[PDB]
Order: C-alpha cells, then structure tokens, then sequence
C-alpha cells in the first residue's frame, strides 16, 4: 500500500 | 507570483465538491467520505505552487502529519453558514444530536462546531480559508528552503487578503492574530479526531479504506 | 491597562527559575526521570501563580481557570524552556544545574525524540530572534488560547494588542510587523506538536511506574 | 483537588 506516493507521482 | 496571483492558484486547486452516495451507517459514511476527500487532498497539494519541486519525502510528510486538519478546515469553511450543523458534504448533513449515537463522536462534534461559531464570529473570508488551509499543510511537523519560502508566500498572501479588505492596520495585526489562533483549536480537534479514529480502525470496526489506512497508519 | 503596562506585569509576574541538582552518579531512565518530574511538578506550582498575575486571570470562572492550566500546562512549560534555552546552541537549559542534550536523552526511552524537537523549535525561535517582550505576550497568549468565556476573549485580545505594540516597538514595515507576528504565532503550533508528544511520552511512563508521588503532576497528567 | 487550592486558598 503506497497509494500516497503512486498519487504524488501521477496525473 | 503576486499574492492576487498566488490566491488565484489557490482557488484552482481546490477540491471538487465530494458527495458520499452513500451508528454503523454514519461511522462508513465518515471513513469513505474522508478516503475520497484524501484523493483530491493530493491533487489539491500538487497544484500549491513549488509544492511539487520539494523532496518526496518532504511532499509524504507534510501530508501524513497535516491530512486530518486540512479535512477538518474544509469542514468548517463548508459549515460556517449553516449553523448548528456540520456539511460533511451535501448527503451528508450531521448535528451534535447524530453525534450521540457514536461513543466519542460528540466529543468531537462539540470541539468541531465551537470552532466553527469562531471562524462565523470573524467572518472568514473565502480567500482568507485559501490561505489558512495551506499554511496547515505547509506549517505542519535544498528541500526545506524550499518549504519556508513556499510557507513565506502563502503568509504574505494571507496579509495581503487581510489588507484588502481596508480595515485599519491596527485591525489587520488583530485579525491576522485572530485567524492564526484559531488553527490551534483545527489543531486540536484533529488530535481528538485522529485518536479516536485509530481506536476504531485498531477495533476493526470501519472498513478497510486504503488509501485512509495508510495515512492512519502514519500516526 | 495599557499594552506597555501589560507587559510591564507579565515581566514582573514571570517565575523565578526553580533550582535542581544534576545527578551525582550518570543519568539513568530513573535518575533522568525523578529529575524531570521533581522539576514539573515545582514549575507547575509558580506556574499558577503566574496565570493569577495576568490581569483579569483570577475574574475568569474557576473552572475556566482550571480547564486552561489543565489544557495547556505542558505547552506553557515548553515555551518557558526553550526561551531559558535561546542563549545556549545545542543545550537545554531545564535549571541552571540541569543542563542537558541528546547525551542525557538516551537515558530515558523515546526522549530523545521529544529533546530533538525542543531543540529544533528553540532554533526557529532563535533565528526569528524572538526578544523577551515578545516571549512574556506569547507564553500568556498560549495559556489564554488553550459571561467568563466573553471575559476570555477580552483578556486575549488584550495580551494579542500588547504583542502588536511590542513588534511596533521595532519600527519595521507594517507588512514587516504583520510578517513578524504571522512567523510567531505558527510556530506556536510547534511548541503544542512538542507539548503533545511530551504528554504521550510522560503518560507512558505514569504506566510503566517511573514516575514517583508528585501530587500536582499527577493530577495535571491525570486531566489527559 | 490541589490545583483548586492553588487557585482559590493560595
Ligand atoms: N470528524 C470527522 C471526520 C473524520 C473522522 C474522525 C473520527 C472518526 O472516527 C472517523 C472520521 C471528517 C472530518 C472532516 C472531513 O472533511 C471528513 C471527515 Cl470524514
Ligand atoms: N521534555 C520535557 C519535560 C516534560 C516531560 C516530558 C516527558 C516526560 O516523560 C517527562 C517530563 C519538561 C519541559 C519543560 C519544563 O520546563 C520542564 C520539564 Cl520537566
């Protein structure tokens, strides 16, 4: 679960 | 950026409005509300401008510390013309007496809407609750120089709010004070929210919500 | 009365400082701990007659005077080292014989952790050079920001005004003075984050029994 | 208890 960073990478 | 311009960015980056489509009853509508809300939390940071050119480390931290006070600042700039209740969001309406029917929840409901009468009181301004919210984020527990200039600008844009609104200088220091201590009482209420949001999640009682998990987790 | 005559009383009305002896022997978890809490629990007994000196303190209800010791005690603590500590890089100043770093906090598991971020705040206080009159209106405004409750926004309003006074007292910029205050006051919620782990940390140890009978500690770590 | 003292008989 690294949701957060998958999130803080993608658009 | 001037600080009009910087406000401008701030106004883009706000969330969309989130709806829950959606006791037990209330406790999943709270936890899925706050898991969608958290989606759009990270769109909202990425667009904070400089945001993006900190660490990833430091873009992870600053909203694993802040997550719950930037939910409960939206919470109140959606309830402040509406009170005695509390705009989770349009399908989800609640008041101190739908908080009785959780152990705890009144608590946190009393502390939520106290806080909110206050910002009322002062009449929070749309562009003034724009700055307040990212100065949570940015305020919260190469990179750090970054950060205290990012903070610097979303101040100097608060005193500019401020300044517009062409009040004598006397009550613009007041109002700055003012508005700046009431995010201690955000602050509290978040610590009240978060512990007894870990009570529930250690009792397993609201559903596995990842996204919200991890950012529990990091408590 | 006036903002000058406000802060003139909250420099009188600051506490002396309370006198504790290093241990003889190196600190352990127990020595460490003892130290700390006999500390505590002296500063906590100044500490309400300092809050009785604030003026209109004493006019407040006595259960709002009671929640705002019992809400912020550990904060008021806090901001109250770290100013002992602004004079001494690197140093905690708990008493004049009681002069500690990341040495002595190994002593003690998960104070380090809290002494890193004292240390840290103190920093930021000393890079803003936080001066003494600001200090004294900060500390008050911790306690009071923690019919009596219209009485309490009058008496932080008052302390807030005597704060704006004092950063004028400088001659800078008003966009500077707004600056100033706006940089003072968030770090506050620096000194509340330290006060929170703080409290946790010494709950914990309550549970474990290192801490000894402090009566008034105890009934301020009880109100948590 | 004691705070109350400190408060009101001190
Ligand atoms: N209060 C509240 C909730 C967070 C929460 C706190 C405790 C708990 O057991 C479950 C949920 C909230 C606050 C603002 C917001 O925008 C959304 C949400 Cl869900
Ligand atoms: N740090 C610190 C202590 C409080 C404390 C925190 C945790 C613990 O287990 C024991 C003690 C302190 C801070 C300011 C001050 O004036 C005096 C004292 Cl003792």
């Amino acid at each position: 679960s690294h949701k957060l960073v998958q999130l803080l990478t993608t658009t | 950026l001037s600080p009009e311009q910087l406000v401008l960015t701030l106004l883009e980056a706000e969330p969309p409005h989130v709806l829950i489509s959606r006791e037990a009853s209330m406790m999943m509508s709270l936890t899925k509300l706050a898991d969608k809300e958290l989606v759009h939390m990270i769109s909202w940071a990425k667009k904070i401008p400089g945001f993006v050119e900190l660490s990833l480390f430091d873009q992870v931290r600053l909203l694993e510390s802040s997550w719950m006070e930037v939910l409960m600042m939206g919470l109140m700039w959606r309830s402040i013309d509406h009170p005695g209740k509390l705009i989770f969001a349009p399908d989800l309406v609640l008041d101190r007496d739908e908080g009785k029917s959780v152990e705890g929840i009144l608590e946190i409901f009393d502390m939520l809407l106290a806080t909110t009468s206050r910002f009322r009181e002062l009449k929070l301004q749309h562009k003034e609750y724009l700055c307040v919210k990212a100065m949570i984020l940015l305020n919260s527990s190469d990179s750090s120089r970054k950060l205290a200039h990012l903070l610097n600008a979303v101040t100097d844009a608060l005193v500019w709010v401020i300044a517009k609104s062409g009040i004598s200088s006397q009550q613009q220091s007041m109002r700055l004070a003012n508005l700046l201590m009431l995010l201690s009482h955000v602050r509290h209420a978040s610590n009240k929210g978060m512990e007894h949001l870990l009570n529930m999640k250690s009792k397993n009682v609201v559903p596995v919500y990842d996204l919200l998990l991890e950012m529990l987790n990091a408590h």
